[PDB]
């Protein structure tokens, strides 16, 4: 009863989905409720018709009942106050921000597909002495002597001294899952562990979704200037597997192309496969070695031809 | 006249290169008044005749409507009056309003005139309006006959 | 420019005789002469910014 | 320069693989492959800016650069290590040429430009239209590097001229006439943009003939 | 463009590049260059010939398989080289403008496109006649020459043609 | 609706003298022949080099290149083993930048043909590119790289 | 005008309200401090209601109680010479077909047809203003 | 956009084409259906519903009617353009709509 | 006020009394007024005519066809619906 009464909400695999979702059946059931009262009424007046033995005598004409308005005001105000209150307290747990991530991956998310760095790994358990790379991140200052004029402009740039075609926002990574048009990305990560994603963009605004997460973020191009959260945590991932990932905003025109996976590994297996992608190999022959489907599973990549009826 | 001669720029033609068979330009325009004609030979949809081993180009088109423009427009009031029927000496104008039939056919052939006009300009048209040069082509040749009907009608009405 | 003056004001000035019915019983002569001078002057600045072989 | 080719490549693995398929290939129907376009061609594009491109049109049109010269010469190495091709003209320094692609000879330039340009731009430059919505853009923005790269690498629908078909010096002399005509002021008022015929006819219209009637109503009387 | 020495000079096909055009013209080695006034004649005869002027289309490898061939005009091209008439079929405007990945030769006096990759036949606009295709070929030392003249007539048509 | 299933701009070749041959899982890019011709054609006898990319589309690899080799005996030296969803550039075409001081394998599989067929600029020679998943005809050109106009001898008028 | 300026007094109050508390939930308890552009989005439309509401208080102060404001008024109370009501007028499409004009100028970034579309724009707004005060013609 | 979503496939739509047309259809049924229309039905029966003869400025309510009018009309005309509508979505934010993206 | 009013005797020359009245066009005695409808029936068939002849042409497309057959069938369309309402005496 529950997945039907859910509307279609996919059983979440982290605890903050399973929290989230439990919140959004409770809204469920009030707003039907609601609904449900609400209709009888409407229906219940639908039965009060222009009836034949009706003579010359209009209704008793009263409306203005302060008393019912009172309470048909009051009513509402606390069913909302309830539901604001499980909001924020449900809301409490949308980034907890620990200090001490398990695993961080760099989400990029560039014109119509994916990027994911492995910025740092720290199983609380003890390993992966991993880190990512500090170098490949280089500005666009431009701060030259002098500009068209002879003298005094030495003009050093737009914005904060930088051109806006900067991507010093940007976070590079020593193993990039990049996803080709052709290619899915497949970001796998350890499961049972704290997985904190630092998400930018490297050119414009768009959506980062896991429908299995049951929560999502927009990814924006610069969001510590824009004064975003971009980065967010996720306690746990129990539930192993290949999960579709959408983008969840407008991108452009392959917007729905931006499909990626997250294909959540047993801990021993996301060993492995760090193991072997710093020893020289793609994603695909990284998931091959660890024996598990290296293509995503949940959503082949869409056929680059524009359309159907399209001469090949 | 003179004021347009200094502050405007007509006709630069130093920028124009000297004439050479082998060279062009895209706007390839003549003036406003021979523009029409121009239109009609863009927009006339490339229909030749082949009689026995000869050709009659697209050109002979243009030129026959050319011809028909110039004698409907001498030939019209003898046309006016055939159709009408008025022949009474006539020194009192009557306001186009008035005369709703005629106010009409004078809207209707100036719009067809208009759309020949930007029909030669499509190129312009096209390039600074951002337009398919095929789209302005052939919204020419659908309007020439839709433009002027719509034109029609709505005179006749407006002068009601 | 007076050559673009001299065919937009014949072309106002036919716009103006046509729609005011300046040229039915007296007058149709005077509107046939000109629509020879139309036609004219519209081959006259043909011939005109063509004389500089540009 | 390795440095170099590794800022190249991480800027097209952030900006183009979804079009311009990892490794240089094309991605079938959404863009072609880089391989030989080499770095004249990614300077003058992405320079442009056409190549940040969102949208497959009639035609990719101009915008602001994404990148700045930097950036620019990075994916240009990066392209041209990948495939190798014709390489963008630089100065004794090594930065982009400009002044040293104006050539000597202007009416040699304005000759070639009628010939093979005004084709289909203009007799000075303008834009010019083509077959179903496409169009030759003014040149008037475009900096010597950017019409010197555009005539060695033909972008779109626009004839590719090889070095052997105008050797350096005619493209030099036709960037010169291309720079000339672009800043040289209109002699005789205001050149309604550069279309003799439609911007004339336009402003006799507007102009003169709305300034005479204005006139003749002014002196005559409404009856 | 050089003013007036050697404004005319022999071409060979590696000059072109996939995708590029060239306008050419009837170069004979007795039209040698302009310094003598014997020559600087026969040269501007050539400048000025109506029809003399062709564009010769660098057919790109990859769409060469694109291409159909007319009736007669089937070994014309030589190679990846197609020699289309410049002049117009429809009222002889030069139809010089190409593009490229379209093969669209377009005219601007009048707006009508022909199908290179196809026998240069109007796809578009008044033009109703392809533009004529001149036979080329390499002479020795590889130099661009034309391997005959035009089948038919090749300016804009007229009462005594297509006979 | 120029930007409809059929537009101009994505149904557009690279602005190459190579041509492109998708058939296969190993896609060939800007596929050419470096054959600087001094006459009419290039004799028979002389070796001219084949440039091109092969692309590896798949990463489940196709790296063998087998033989490669049509009229005119191509042949591969430092082959090579090297698309594995990379490229494999065989040649150096004009403009290449070495992009280190040192080399992989001394040369990057250089492909060179000893014409035994007289062939000229313009013309299109077909080649039968065969890795282990298939072979494919590729009808190659001729390429003149970054060679600038060869000076044609002035004219003397007559 | 008395509820008619107490309607703008009571969206001014609360504008105000929400503009201050959104100032200081946003100074703290925001990521990056105020956020500028709400804060200034909410301030300027608390100016534009307190505006409005102050102009409708004046004028309430300055007329004595209307018909309209009247309860129990008779339709003879009101009854009299309305002003001037502008009847039938073909300016308001110039006005706008000329600053269409304008507007396509500036997105097709056409600085001609923006030139004319203003001048356009001045004619035809000249022309509706002046549409009943050009007096008779002269000769 | 219905008929395109109706089978996975993008049987007769482009991706761009698709995305003019929610771009349109939203601001569309909102800023040249919703938004006029109510001022449509305030003109109608307002000045009936108040007593009043005619509205504050009659001469203006006339130039709002032709400003929606031929405002709404330009901002269609995006289709005829080569290119076409607006790619970005009613809301239309910022990078994507920038010279740079959707230029 | 400040204004005359105005007498007007136009020589007059059909004479009016078949075709168009004052109730359906003011001014009809003032100027050529009617246009038998016969002739506009024909003209937009002709334009219809002439739309779908369009067709025929040297262009590869087919939106153009397209453009073409709509237009000339909401000619069709007007120009019968005109048809048959003047012959059942405007109803419906
Ligand atoms: C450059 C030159 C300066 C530009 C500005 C000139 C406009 C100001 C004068 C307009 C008012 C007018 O003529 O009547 C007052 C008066 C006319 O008196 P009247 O005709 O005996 O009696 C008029 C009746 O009241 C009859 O009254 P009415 O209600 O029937 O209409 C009166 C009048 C004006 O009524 C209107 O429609 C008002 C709107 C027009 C005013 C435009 C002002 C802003 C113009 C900016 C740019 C213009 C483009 O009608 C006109 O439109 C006259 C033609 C003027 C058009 C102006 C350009 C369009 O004229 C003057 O005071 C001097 C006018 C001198 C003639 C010049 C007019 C044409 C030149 C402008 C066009 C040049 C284009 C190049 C740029
Ligand atoms: C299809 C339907 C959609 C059409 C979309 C186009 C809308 C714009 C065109 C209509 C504007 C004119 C109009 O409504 O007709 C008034 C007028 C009738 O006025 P009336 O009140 O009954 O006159 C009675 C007595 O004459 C005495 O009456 P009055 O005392 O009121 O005086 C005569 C009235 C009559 O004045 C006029 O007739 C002036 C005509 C202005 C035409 C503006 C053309 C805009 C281009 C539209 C393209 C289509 O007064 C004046 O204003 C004379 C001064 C002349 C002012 C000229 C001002 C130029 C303004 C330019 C602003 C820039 C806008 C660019 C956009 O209608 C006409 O006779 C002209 C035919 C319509 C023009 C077709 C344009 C092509
Ligand atoms: C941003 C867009 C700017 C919008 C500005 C217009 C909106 C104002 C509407 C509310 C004002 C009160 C009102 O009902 O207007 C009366 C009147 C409506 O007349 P009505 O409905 O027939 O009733 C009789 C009036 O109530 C009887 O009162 P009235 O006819 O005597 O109206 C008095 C003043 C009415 O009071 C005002 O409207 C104040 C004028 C301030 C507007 C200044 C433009 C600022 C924007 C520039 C930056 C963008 O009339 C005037 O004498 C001065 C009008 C000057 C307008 C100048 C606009 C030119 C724009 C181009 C500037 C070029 C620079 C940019 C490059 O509206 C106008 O005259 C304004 C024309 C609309 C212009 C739209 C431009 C597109
Ligand atoms: C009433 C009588 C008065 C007549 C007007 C006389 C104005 C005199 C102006 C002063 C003297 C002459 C200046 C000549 C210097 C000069 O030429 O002026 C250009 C400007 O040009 C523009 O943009 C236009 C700017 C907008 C202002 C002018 C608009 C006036 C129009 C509206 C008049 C005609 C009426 C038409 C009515 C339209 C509505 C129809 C319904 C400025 O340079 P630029 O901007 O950079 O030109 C680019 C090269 O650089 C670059 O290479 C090249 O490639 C190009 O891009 C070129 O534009
Ligand atoms: C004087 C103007 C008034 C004219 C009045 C007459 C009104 C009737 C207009 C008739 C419109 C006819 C439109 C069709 C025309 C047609 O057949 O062409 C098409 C392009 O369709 C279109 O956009 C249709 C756009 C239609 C919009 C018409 C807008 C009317 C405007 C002009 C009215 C305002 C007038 C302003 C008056 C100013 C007054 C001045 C005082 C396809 O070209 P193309 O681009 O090559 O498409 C290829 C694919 O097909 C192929 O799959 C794919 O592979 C690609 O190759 C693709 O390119
Ligand atoms: C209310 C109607 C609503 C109608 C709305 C439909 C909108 C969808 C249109 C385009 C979508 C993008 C596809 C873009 C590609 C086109 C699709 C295709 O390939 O369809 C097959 C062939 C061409 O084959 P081709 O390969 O293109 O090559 C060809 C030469 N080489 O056309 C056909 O038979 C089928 C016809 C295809 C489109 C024709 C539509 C034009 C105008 C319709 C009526 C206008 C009415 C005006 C009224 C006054
Ligand atoms: C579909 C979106 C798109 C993206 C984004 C894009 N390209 Fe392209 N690219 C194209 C298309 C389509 C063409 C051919 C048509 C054109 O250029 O207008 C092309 C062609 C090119 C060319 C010229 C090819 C030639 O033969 O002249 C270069 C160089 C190039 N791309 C490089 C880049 C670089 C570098 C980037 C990233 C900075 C990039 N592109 C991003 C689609 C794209
Ligand atoms: C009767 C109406 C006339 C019209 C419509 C007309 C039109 C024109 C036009 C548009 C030009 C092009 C000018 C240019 O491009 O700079 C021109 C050139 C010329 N006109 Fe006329 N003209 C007329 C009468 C005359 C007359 C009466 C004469 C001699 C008295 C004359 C002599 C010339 C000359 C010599 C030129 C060449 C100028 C040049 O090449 O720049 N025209 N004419
Ligand atoms: C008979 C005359 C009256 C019309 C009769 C009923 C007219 C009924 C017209 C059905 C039209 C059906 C079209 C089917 C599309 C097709 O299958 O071809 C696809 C093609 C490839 O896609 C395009 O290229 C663009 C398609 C979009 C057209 C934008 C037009 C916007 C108009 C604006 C510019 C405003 C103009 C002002 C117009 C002002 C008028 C306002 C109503
Ligand atoms: C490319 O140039 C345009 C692509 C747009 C294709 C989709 C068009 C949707 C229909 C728009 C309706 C226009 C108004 C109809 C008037 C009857
Ligand atoms: S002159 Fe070439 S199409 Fe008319
Ligand atoms: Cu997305
Ligand atoms: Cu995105």
């Amino acid at each position: 009863w529950s997945d039907a009464l859910a509307l279609g909400w996919p059983t979440g695999i982290t605890p903050e989905a399973k929290l989230n979702r439990e919140l959004w059946i409770g809204s469920v059931i009030a707003s039907f409720a609601v609904g449900a009262i609400v209709w009888g009424l409407i229906f219940w007046t639908s039965a009060f018709h222009r009836k034949k033995a009706t003579d010359t005598e209009l209704p008793r004409q009263f409306g203005y009942n302060m008393p019912l308005e009172l309470t048909l005001t009051v009513i509402p105000f606390l069913i909302i106050s309830v539901l604001f209150y499980f909001t924020v307290v449900v809301q409490e747990r949308m980034m907890h921000k620990d200090p001490n991530p398990e695993v961080v991956i760099d989400v990029t998310a560039f014109q119509w597909n994916w990027k994911f760095g492995y910025q740092k790994i720290a199983f609380a358990d003890g390993s992966f002495d991993y880190d990512g790379a500090d170098p490949e991140r280089k500005e666009a200052m431009t701060s030259r002597p002098e500009g068209k004029d002879e003298h005094g402009i030495e003009k050093v740039g737009p914005i904060r001294g930088m051109t806006p075609e900067d991507r010093t926002y940007l976070n590079f990574d020593k193993i990039e899952t990049l996803g080709t048009s052709s290619e899915i990305p497949v970001l796998v990560l350890p499961a049972g562990k704290r997985i904190e994603f630092v998400l930018n963009s490297a050119d414009v605004i768009h959506g980062f979704w896991v429908p299995e997460f049951l929560f999502k973020r927009d990814v924006l191009p610069e969001p510590k200037a824009n004064n975003s959260d971009n980065v967010f945590q996720v306690s746990e991932i129990q539930q192993t597997g290949a999960f579709v990932g959408r983008c969840t905003e407008m991108c452009g025109t392959f917007h729905a192309m931006m499909n990626f996976e997250v294909r959540v590994v047993e801990p021993n297996d996301f060993k492995a496969y760090i193991d072997q992608r710093n020893a020289g190999k793609t994603n695909a022959e990284a998931l091959a070695a660890i024996n598990q489907p290296p293509l995503a599973i949940t959503t082949e990549p869409f056929e680059s031809r524009r359309g159907e009826l399209v001469p090949q | 006249l003179g004021l347009m001669g200094g502050l405007l720029t007509i006709n630069p033609i130093w920028n124009l290169g000297p004439y050479k068979p082998s060279q062009v330009s895209a706007g390839s325009q003549p003036d406003f008044y021979m523009m029409w004609t121009d239109g009609l030979i863009r927009l006339w949809p490339a229909w030749e005749f082949y009689p026995f081993g000869h050709t009659i180009p697209q050109g002979v088109w243009v030129a026959v409507g050319m011809g028909l423009v110039f004698a409907l427009l001498i030939a019209y009031p003898f046309i006016e009056k055939k159709v009408t029927g008025d022949d009474a000496h006539h020194n009192l104008l009557q306001r186009p309003r008035d005369v709703p039939v005629r106010t009409a056919i004078g809207s209707m052939a100036i719009a067809l005139y208009l759309l020949l006009t930007f029909a030669c300009m499509n190129d312009i048209i096209a390039l600074k309006f951002h337009i398919s040069l095929n789209a302005t082509t052939w919204i020419g040749r659908i309007g020439m006959v839709v433009l002027p009907a719509i034109v029609y009608f709505v005179a006749y009405r407006w002068a009601i | 420019w007076a050559a673009l003056m001299f065919a937009a004001s014949i072309m106002v000035h036919l716009a103006r005789i046509f729609f005011t019915g300046a040229f039915r019983r007296p007058r149709e002569a005077n509107w046939v002469i000109g629509s020879l001078l139309l036609i004219l002057a519209m081959f006259e600045g043909f011939f005109g910014y063509s004389l500089p072989d540009d | 320069q390795s440095a170099l080719l590794r800022t190249g490549k991480q800027l097209f693995e952030t900006s183009c693989v979804s079009c311009h398929g990892a490794n240089l290939q094309g991605v079938p129907d959404r863009g072609p492959s880089l391989i030989g376009t080499g770095e004249a061609a990614v300077y003058f594009q992405v320079s442009t800016g056409r190549m940040p491109a969102m949208r497959g049109e009639a035609q990719a049109p101009s915008k602001p650069p994404h990148f700045d010269e930097s950036q620019i010469d990075a994916l240009g190495a990066y392209v041209q290590a990948n495939g190798g091709g014709p390489t963008v003209p630089r100065d004794d320094h090594g930065a982009v040429a400009q002044e040293s692609l104006i050539g000597g000879d202007v009416a040699r330039g304005g000759d070639l430009f009628r010939l093979n340009c005004a084709s289909c731009h203009n007799f000075t430059g303008k834009g010019g239209a083509l077959s179903s919505g496409k169009y030759a853009p003014d040149l008037g923005d475009a900096n010597p590097a950017q019409i010197y790269t555009a005539m060695l690498t033909g972008p779109q629908n626009m004839p590719k001229f090889s070095d052997r078909q105008l050797t350096p010096d005619e493209k030099r002399d036709i960037v010169a006439y291309v720079r000339e005509s672009a800043e040289t002021p209109s002699y005789g008022g205001y050149g309604l943009g550069g279309f003799g015929p439609a911007p004339e006819g336009m402003a006799m219209w507007i102009i003169g003939m709305v300034a005479a009637i204005g006139v003749a109503m002014w002196i005559g009387s409404r009856a | 463009g050089r003013p007036g020495e050697s404004p005319f000079v022999k071409m060979r096909p590696e000059d072109i590049d996939a995708g590029g055009m060239e306008t050419v013209f009837p170069w004979r080695e007795s039209d040698g260059d302009g310094t003598t006034v014997e020559s600087e004649h026969k040269l501007t005869e050539i400048a000025m010939g109506v029809r003399n002027p062709v564009m010769l289309i660098r057919i790109k490898p990859a769409d060469m398989h694109r291409v159909i061939k007319r009736k007669g005009q089937e070994s014309f091209n030589f190679g990846e080289l197609f020699a289309y008439t410049k002049v117009c079929s429809h009222l002889g405007c030069p139809s010089s403008l190409y593009e490229q990945q379209t093969y669209r030769i377009l005219c601007p006096c009048h707006q009508s496109q022909f199908d290179a990759l196809e026998f240069a036949k109007p796809i578009f606009g008044p033009a109703a006649r392809a533009l004529a295709q001149l036979p080329i070929t390499i002479d020795e030392d590889g130099y661009l020459v034309a391997n005959g003249d035009f089948v038919e007539p090749v300016g804009p048509a007229f009462w005594e043609r297509k006979s | 609706c120029s930007a409809g299933q059929i537009s101009q701009t994505t149904t557009q070749e690279p602005a190459v003298n190579g041509v492109n041959a998708q058939a296969g899982q190993v896609s060939l890019r800007n596929v050419h022949l470096r054959a600087p011709q001094q006459t009419d054609y290039v004799e028979p006898g002389t070796t001219v080099e084949l440039l091109f990319v092969a692309a590896n589309d798949s990463t489940e690899s196709n790296k063998l290149k087998s033989i490669t080799s049509d009229v005119g005996e191509v042949t591969l030296t430092g082959d090579s083993t090297v698309p594995a969803d990379g490229v494999l550039i065989v040649g150096e075409p004009d403009g290449q930048i070495q992009a280190v001081e040192n080399a992989e394998a001394a040369d990057a599989v250089t492909a060179e043909v000893e014409l035994t067929k007289p062939i000229t600029n313009g013309l299109l020679y077909d080649f039968t590119f065969t890795f282990e998943d298939g072979e494919t005809t590729v009808a190659v050109p001729i390429s003149a790289g970054e060679q600038p106009r060869r000076p044609v001898p002035p004219a003397g008028p007559g | 005008m008395h509820i008619e300026a107490r309607l703008f007094e009571i969206l001014t109050a609360f504008f105000a309200l929400a503009a201050v508390v959104y100032a200081v939930l946003t100074a703290m308890f925001a990521t990056g401090g105020v956020e500028w552009a709400g804060t200034t989005a909410l301030v300027l439309t608390t100016g534009l209601t307190l505006i409005t509401g102050t102009f409708f208080r004046f004028v309430a102060r300055r007329l004595d109680t209307r018909p309209e404001d009247y309860e129990d008024a008779e339709i003879s109370d009101g009854a009299g010479e309305l002003g001037f009501f502008a009847p039938h007028s073909w300016w308001p499409i110039l006005i706008s077909l000329s600053f269409s004009t304008a507007a396509v100028g500036a997105a097709l970034w056409l600085p001609w047809l923006i030139a004319a579309g203003v001048a356009f724009v001045i004619t035809s707004v000249c022309g509706l203003v002046f549409e009943y005060y050009w007096g008779p013609e002269k000769h | 956009m219905r008929t395109e979503l109706a089978m996975p496939g993008l049987q007769f739509l482009s991706n761009e084409q698709f995305n003019q047309l929610f771009t349109m259809h939203g601001t569309v049924m909102l800023l040249f259906y919703a938004t006029p229309i109510v001022f449509g039905f305030a003109n109608l029966v307002l000045p009936l519903q108040i007593g009043a003869p005619d509205v504050a400025f009659p001469r203006l309510n006339a130039l709002s009617f032709w400003l929606f009018l031929f405002g709404a009309l330009i901002a269609i005309a995006g289709f005829i353009t080569p290119g076409g509508a607006a790619d970005f979505g009613w809301t239309a934010y910022s990078p994507l709509t920038d010279a740079i993206h959707s230029p | 006020m400040s204004s005359t009013q105005d007498r007007s005797q136009l020589d007059p020359e059909v004479e009016r009394h078949t075709g168009v009245d004052v109730e359906d066009v003011p001014s009809a005695e003032w100027g050529w007024s009617h246009m038998p409808i016969g002739v506009m029936h024909i003209g937009g068939l002709l334009s219809a005519a002439f739309l779908l002849v369009m067709m025929r042409g040297n262009h590869v497309g087919h939106v153009e066809d397209w453009f073409l057959i709509g237009f000339a069938a909401v000619i069709v369309a007007l120009v019968g619906r005109n048809w048959w309402l003047r012959r059942r005496g405007w109803i419906r």
